[PDB]
RNA sequence: UCGCCUCCUAAAAGGUAACGGAGGCGCCCAAAGGUCCCCUCAGGCGGGACGGAAAUCCGCCGGAGAGCGCAAGGGUAGAAG
RNA sequence: UAAUCGCAAAAAGGUGGGCCCAGUUCGGAUUGGGGUCUGCAACCCGACCCCAUGAAGCCGGAAUCGCUAGUAAUCGCGGAUCA
């Protein structure tokens, strides 16, 4: 399903997993 | 509550909770809760999301850290195969290189006792 | 849905750059990704009398698919288990699902890997295609540290239309792999 | 104890003063 | 830890100063184990003593802070 | 040594002796059987976290040297696998 | 030129705060990085102070030492030698 990466690095992604509640220490901008 | 890599403490204060990371100990934690303004009686447990992302922000910043603090002291290690300083040896037959007494201890830098011996007296 | 970020990226912006580098006559001649298999190993599971059914449910969640359950070919006495019954994890994704694989893992999973300084760039040799392995599987967002208990690392195969690795080497740099140069 | 470099008792079992044991 | 100076012998600094008059070669003896090594007094190698003979040992610049004697160890096979 | 099976001896049909050369059998499978439908090997060279020199994964090259419970021979992937 | 000033703080204790049974805030070896001081000179080889390391040890096999009262245990202080 649709889901909602939140970053630590403010920069939200927009992929499709299962459960769109995710809290990510930092992606690839960092 | 993954800080540093591999690292995440929880459930304990956080003062020395923060210990529980290389690169990491009472002094550098102590100095970091000041600068982030946070009663460290408190618990991994519980804290905002803000709390934590101030926390990481200014620790993994500073300084460093595991990963990229190891591999750096072993590449001074390394340097120490230069032409070979004294401090090169030592670190060479895996002996104290702090100028001490292998006649007895150091086993702490020696794997525990390799008793090996057969030495002799009078038969006859 | 039927259109993801990298699969657009794909199309309007890295097609035409390697079309512009290599200087491609037919659209088809141009590399494009034709999949992704993904395999876990598990020397364990067979012994301990290990159940193990654990790895392909969890993995399900980080690739989407029901993973399938592969079995030894010989028996080796030496290295363990009896041809059969044994054990192995592997799943094949294309399209879409390969898609949105891929946006997680170079935008957020290899972003959280303990050292990382890029990926090695010695692991297609000429031989198209490109692999790499893997240690930690909670370094994707859709595992937790509550889920795990052992550490199950995986092996990671990425193939291609490029018949040399020259031209596979850009479609998957200008994609958002970082190198180690 | 008796050998914590870094403490009260440390310094005092060693007999020097430091961060760790203030000097008056 | 000497941090004012840098106790490093005379008539050591006097020889690789008037043979960096113009760079020339670098057959050195010495006892001046006891002293650190100069920056850019690399090239130049330096037979140091260790007790029973002079150590024909070569230099370079990541080595600095080091004593010569820290390049002619003393005693033989741990 | 004594019955049975494979090869050679056996002189291009069959058959062919010797205390000639050299091996197997006295079991096994409720799926290792019937049919229908799928699938193709051993190696070799890359490439890939734990991983040997073959554990599982990817890619090329590979008409058969794989495999077909067990001895040998015959046969066999356009399947007997 | 010193019961007339200094080493100097005795420590355990007492008060109230923190850890919650964890190889841990137990334990401080090993090692890296950074400094100070004595000395002509701390590479072999000094002791300190600080940042980072946090090793073996969860009370010790056969053995075996000391002590009968202000003792045994346990805590800290001075002095000789001497930069």
């Amino acid at each position: 399903v649709p889901a909602r990466i939140i970053c630590g690095c403010g920069n939200v992604i927009e992929t499709y997993s299962t459960k769109p509640e995710i809290y990510v220490e930092v992606c690839s901008k960092c | 509550a993954r800080i540093a890599g591999v690292e995440i403490p929880r459930n304990k204060r956080v003062d020395v909770a923060l210990t529980y990371i290389y690169g990491i100990g009472k002094a550098r934690a102590k100095e970091a809760l000041e600068k982030t303004g946070i009663n460290p009686a408190t618990r991994v447990k519980d804290l905002t999301e803000a709390e934590v992302v101030r926390l990481r922000e200014y620790v993994e910043n500073t300084w460093k850290l595991e990963g990229e603090l190891r591999a750096e002291v072993a590449a001074n290690i390394k340097r120490l195969m230069d032409i070979g300083c004294y401090r090169g040896l030592r670190h060479r037959r895996g002996l104290p290189v702090r100028g001490q007494r292998t006649r007895t201890n150091a086993r702490t830098r020696k794997g525990p006792r390799k008793t090996v011996a057969g030495k002799k007296k009078a038969p006859r | 849905p039927l259109d993801v970020a990298l699969k657009r990226k794909y199309y309007e912006e890295v097609r035409p750059e390697l079309i512009r580098r290599f200087g491609y006559q037919n659209v088809w001649e141009v590399p494009r990704l034709e999949k992704v298999v993904i395999n876990q190993g598990l020397g364990e599971a067979k012994e301990d009398a290990r159940i193990l059914e654990k790895a392909a449910q969890e993995l399900a969640l980080i690739t989407g698919q029901k993973p399938a359950v592969t079995r030894a070919k010989k028996s080796i006495s030496n290295f363990k288990l009896r041809k059969g019954m044994p054990i192995g994890l592997r799943v094949t994704l294309r399209r879409d699902r390969m898609w949105i694989f891929l946006e997680k893992l170079l935008n957020v999973a290899l972003p959280r890997i303990r050292d990382f300084r890029g990926l090695n760039p010695n692991s297609f040799d000429g031989r198209g295609n490109y692999n790499l392995g893997l240690r930690e599987q909670l370094i994707f967002p859709e595992i937790t540290y509550d889920m795990v208990d052992a550490l199950r690392g995986m092996d990671i195969a990425v193939v291609t239309t490029a018949e040399t690795d020259e031209e596979a080497r850009a479609l998957l740099e200008l994609l958002g792999f970082p190198f180690r140069k | 104890g008796k050998g914590d470099r870094r403490t009260r008792r440390g310094k005092i079992w060693r007999g020097t003063y430091g961060k760790y044991r203030p000097r008056k | 830890s000497l941090k004012k100076g840098v106790f490093v012998d005379d008539h050591l600094l006097e020889k690789v100063l008037e043979l960096n008059a113009k760079g020339e070669k670098r057959l050195i003896k010495t006892w001046s184990r006891r002293s650190t090594i100069v920056p850019e007094m690399v090239g130049h190698t330096i037979a140091v003593y260790n007790g029973k003979q002079h150590v024909p040992v070569y230099i370079t610049e990541n080595m600095v802070g080091h004593k010569l004697g820290e390049f002619a160890p003393t005693r033989t096979y741990r």
